[PDB]
């Protein structure tokens, strides 16, 4: 095994890379851009003062990683702790259930242009998938992912302005503003039907489905 | 009905409305083709389609109970309630053959 | 022994870096202010590194004005490429909002126009169901894919270029509108027989009409005519995308 | 996932935004035209006075068909929401 | 596995019909680090076991070389992690 | 009692009204086969389909009690018992048969 | 009362009056079948369903209140006290039996 | 509705051809087409029974019940012969 | 229903120029045109079945077997005649 | 008319046209021609090449020489923007593969 | 639209060199099929036109080898970039003249 002034000094330099692991190969990524997606939605670009946003995501992101974590933990960060898994095998028995996670999200399609454009030879199943093909697909299925659920949210807001605005112009009233109109009602709404439960429970079911 | 009762030009309330339509449907062909084999006089199938969890990976399976009344003294085969069994589970996206129940008019269970 | 030749991974990941990243900040979905700008840029390191190693690399120092006319060139790629693929959404908008406005949704352009007030509301709703069947039709990675593909018609090496391509990618301009025809045709059609009735309406006893009675009937008649046209567009969907991808295969080469 | 369950999502959508302000434009369309045929008998004419009684009878839209809309509206909402993790792609 | 072999078996079809990274570069150079400190280290500890054949001159200057060589890794740690911070500053 | 006959109600029905329709129908669909099964004159079926709660760790499930009228002495036999049993089980998503009451005219449980 | 209640729905009807009219409907139709029983001449069922928490230390199940009136001198069986309480239990989403009361018409409690 | 409406015109058809076939005086088709998925993992194999009536008399051959399957197995994506039940009017597994 | 229609009108063509060969008195060809899976080791791919009812004894040569397979193959994009069943009106398969 | 449609319709003329030119031919009394032109994906390389199926009526005896079965195929192969030859089959009206 | 048009430039060629191949002395009718290449939405690739004429000769009129070499100038100049080799010339009787 290498020294323990080289182990720390990895050690140390991995401690870098946690944001790189949050953005790139965790849940946080489709946990912001609907947060995002949503504040646009709503028509308060600043409402839930961001941090707030970010601290439920990273809750939400700790509750939904709970399994993966603790995989990782009984079976890389134990033996390794127990000097029973030298510190370069640790790295490598813990990325395979991170991987799996990476794979029970990933669409295919992104699968199969990763895997063309790296001129690699047949995958026929998917223990053949190395990290440099699923990382970037798992990046893409996590993107479009979200921004489906993003886009699918955003449509009752719309319906309400365009029902104000239809409202507004029956009788006549051509200068009214409708977005002044419609974001009370559009909060009214996001009071009533369970705004946050609903949302917090469909984004946790779209990880676990 | 079946899809009779879909041909009927009625607008569909919604996607539920359209789920409960399609589920009749298939329920009325499957009690037809049932009658139309020799020794059935009527058929009767119910389809249970099951439903989701909310955080939980764990599945389930639909279920189907088949209520047949026979000619007088007309008596199922094995094979013949076996054939049942096949025509309802396939009738069904991912219907367990084990999960159809086959009855007769006095309450018999033909299958297990 | 320990030489880790730092000047050629440099010159290998740089330029493919460039051009990856200069067609995410343009490219639609992919350059949408929501995602974070780290995401935008770890899946453009990520890209170039599957790519980089299998082109040849590049010698030009990066203290030189060739450097410059290289960052330049990658720059023009990435945008050209994400700029023709948001014509598309630019002509599903257009067709949108034109939609909208013979609503009488916004009336305040026709005497006000460019004041601070108007919602194009139908334009942002065939916008978003655009994105989403961008999304599902999987365009994002075959964008990915002719990024790829541009070098070997265009390799990073400063290559001579050509003029009236350009035009074509400015006479895709045209494509906004004439396509945007094609989706607003038959609803507006429908809609100014509308108003062509109510003006035998106006021809009877005078005044007592439109503004009164017009608009809601007309409101209400545009709601479900284009309503029931939802099902349509996702064919010209197809064949918009399909348009910007074979115009941009033509004229990028 | 598949573009007809887009197009259906979408169509029910704006079917939904169609039920929501059927009643109110419906309401000022007869409102405006039972106005304009009076003063069509009467022979008058001011384009002030058909602007009156809509405001009244669109607002008293609300108070009658008001709840059935606010209920119609979060109950779309609600199911849309619950159906989001299945239609997932 | 039995189908790992079927997989090994499957690529060298592949390359009998077609006829390393920066990331193993910088394990290549962990490795040959932690090698030499590790050389470094026994020979100390058997020069202060008493075995025979040992000279202080080797172990110090060896011990002199893995400090060296420690101190590099240092750097090239320290560098490599200002370029990759500046990298991920670049706004996109 | 008839699967049509809440198929209408006009509309302005809040899909609370949609479930609770289908219960509805369904309850009375199985009540005819049953009836149709001969020794019984008549049957009544009820379902109790609970509605899903993030509350407990697990989702519960549905129970179901069902009244027969038999024929002057037609006793029902223990394979008929079993029978109505999977018939009621099957036709409710996840109804475990254990949570099945068969119940006569007389009050007398047969399950 | 009961199926027949919830015919003539106007359309301001709030969830609350919706669920209200669900709770008639059940009591009525539960009632009804506890006539049918021989030697019950009337029954009224009466439901508590409340809200549910989470707290294990506070947790409230629903509860059923039976009065029959019998006919003169049919005393119920302890087997027809039994299958009562089932009935009325399953009828309600999660009714735990022991939470069902049932008393006759000179105020005897005939379950527990 | 689309889909439904696709999935009961193929039946209509294949139980149409099947009928055609000397021996079938009448065909009956039920598809059991399940949800696809675009992930990489979740995928199942749809499912076919048909019930054939025969004139009087006229039994099947081996190859005619080969026939059938291959038909039906063709006429649905992806449907693997394998999950083809072939059943006559009287209750008998041709398969 | 684009689609839908496409498939529909193919087939018919096929079925109609299969029986402009002489000893072909009717045809029905139907088509299974699905979506493909990459790296699902074993996929599958599009596939066809025809029926054929011929005049009065008239057998199909085996080279008629083979042109058969080889229209019905070329007339559906990527179709791999392999997955052409040819089927005659008593159930024998000609393929 | 919808993008799909226009190709759909401008697949029908070639066909038409094609079969129009080969029975014009002296020996060929009708000719019937099915092209199944194929679809680009984001999951492959080289695109599947277009194929042509092509049927001949020919005259009371009038059989087609080797030559005509290959101007028969060239003619085919050039009417479709990248068609190779060796996807084209003609077929005469008993059934017998020309090519 | 455009598509429509190009189909339309694509037909209207065909017929006019058809007209001058059949003025032509010994050419009683031709037929002229264009297939013009095709973009693609990934991938570069030219894909030099193609051309097939088809003949009818007024009774026993050969055509000389100078007529076959003019007929394929003329096709392959009408169609931009045409490379000659891409022009296929047949008979009535199904004779590849080319």
């Amino acid at each position: 095994s290498w020294s323990l002034s080289v182990q720390t000094l990895v050690f140390i330099t991995s401690l870098t890379f946690l944001p790189a692991i949050l953005l790139m190969m965790t849940s946080f990524t489709r946990i912001i851009i609907v947060f995002g997606l949503l504040r646009n939605a709503l028509g308060t670009p600043s409402a839930p003062p961001n941090q707030v946003l970010l601290g439920l995501a990273l809750f939400l992101t700790f509750f939904i990683m709970s399994p993966v974590i603790d995989k990782i933990y009984v079976d890389a960060y134990q033996p390794f702790s127990e000097q029973k898994i030298s510190m370069q095998e640790a790295l490598d028995k813990g990325a395979q259930p991170l991987r799996a996670f990476m794979l029970r999200q990933t669409r295919e399609a992104d699968l199969a242009l990763f895997a063309r454009l790296a001129n690699s030879g047949p995958l026929q199943g998917p223990e053949a998938v190395p990290m440099r093909i699923l990382l970037p697909a798992y990046v893409t299925s996590e993107l479009k992912t979200a921004f489906q659920i993003g886009f699918t949210i955003f449509i009752p807001f719309l319906i309400i302005d365009l029902v104000i605005a239809s409202v507004l112009m029956a009788l006549g009233m051509m200068m009214v503003p409708p977005a002044t109109i419609a974001l009370p009602f559009k909060l009214m709404l996001f009071v009533l039907v369970d705004g946050w439960q609903l949302l917090m429970g469909s984004l946790a079911q779209s990880f676990y489905s | 009905v079946g899809f009779e009762l879909l041909d009927q030009e009625k607008f569909g309330i919604s996607q539920f409305s359209e789920q409960v339509n399609y589920q009749r449907a298939l329920e009325g062909e499957l009690a037809r083709t049932i009658e139309t084999l020799g020794p059935v006089k009527s058929a009767r199938v119910h389809l249970a389609m099951p439903k989701p969890s909310l955080f939980v990976r764990e599945q389930k399976s639909p279920s189907a109970s088949v209520t047949v009344t026979l000619e007088p003294g007309r008596a199922l085969d094995e094979g013949q309630i076996s054939a049942v069994v096949h025509l309802v589970s396939s009738a069904v996206a991912g219907l367990p053959p084990g999960n159809v129940t086959l009855v007769d008019q006095s309450g018999h269970l033909l299958t297990q | 022994v320990t030489s880790e030749q730092w000047l050629y991974w440099l010159h290998l990941y740089f330029w493919p870096l460039l051009r990856v990243l200069a067609l995410i900040s343009t490219a639609p979905i992919l350059s949408e202010r929501a995602i974070p700008k780290r995401v935008k840029l770890g899946l453009g390191i990520m890209i170039t590194l599957v790519i980089a190693p299998s082109l040849p690399a590049n010698d030009t120092p990066l203290f030189s004005i060739a450097a410059l006319w290289l960052a330049m060139q990658q720059i023009l790629i990435g945008i050209a490429l994400g700029f023709t693929m948001q014509f598309a959404f630019a002509a599903v908008r257009t067709a949108g909002e034109f939609i909208g406005l013979q609503m009488g949704l916004s009336f305040a352009t026709f005497v006000d126009p460019g004041s601070h007030l108007n919602m194009p509301v139908l334009a942002r709703i065939m916008d978003m169901l655009a994105m989403l069947l961008f999304l599902t039709f999987n365009g994002h990675l075959w964008l990915i894919s002719l990024l790829v593909d541009t070098f070997h018609t265009l390799p990073i090496g400063s290559n001579p270029v050509n003029s009236n391509a350009f035009m074509a990618l400015a006479r895709a301009g045209g494509l906004i509108f004439l396509n945007g025809l094609m989706l607003a045709l038959p609803v507006i059609t429908l809609l100014l027989t509308l108003n062509l009735a109510l003006g035998l309406l106006n021809r009877m006893a005078p005044q007592l009409s439109i503004f009164v009675i017009g608009f809601p009937l007309t409101l209400t008649v545009g709601i479900m005519l284009m309503a029931a046209l939802m099902p349509l567009i996702a064919p010209f969907c197809e064949h918009l995308f399909s348009e910007i991808f074979n115009l941009l295969a033509d004229i990028v080469s | 996932m598949t573009p007809e369950s887009v197009m259906m999502m979408g169509t029910e959508a704006m079917k939904v935004a169609l039920a929501l302000a059927a009643p109110l434009l419906l309401v000022a369309l007869i409102t405006g035209l039972i106005i304009s045929i009076l003063q069509a008998a009467t022979q008058i004419n001011e384009m002030t006075l058909s602007f009156i009684p809509k405001i009244v009878a669109v607002f008293i839209a609300i108070i009658v068909a008001g709840p059935w809309m606010l209920n119609l509206l979060l109950d779309y909402v609600r199911t849309l929401f619950s159906n989001l993790p299945y239609i997932i792609g | 596995a039995i189908q790992g072999i079927e997989g090994v078996i499957s690529q060298l079809q592949a390359t009998a019909m077609a006829a390393v990274s920066f990331a193993g570069q910088l394990h290549a150079a962990l490795d040959r680090i932690s090698d030499r400190q590790a050389a470094a280290r026994v020979q100390a500890e058997k020069f202060t076991l008493g075995e025979p054949g040992i000279a202080l001159n080797d172990v110090m200057a060896d011990m002199q070389k893995a400090s060296v060589s420690m101190q590099m890794g240092i750097q090239v740690r320290n560098k490599l992690v200002a370029a990759y911070q500046e990298v991920m500053s670049m706004q996109v």
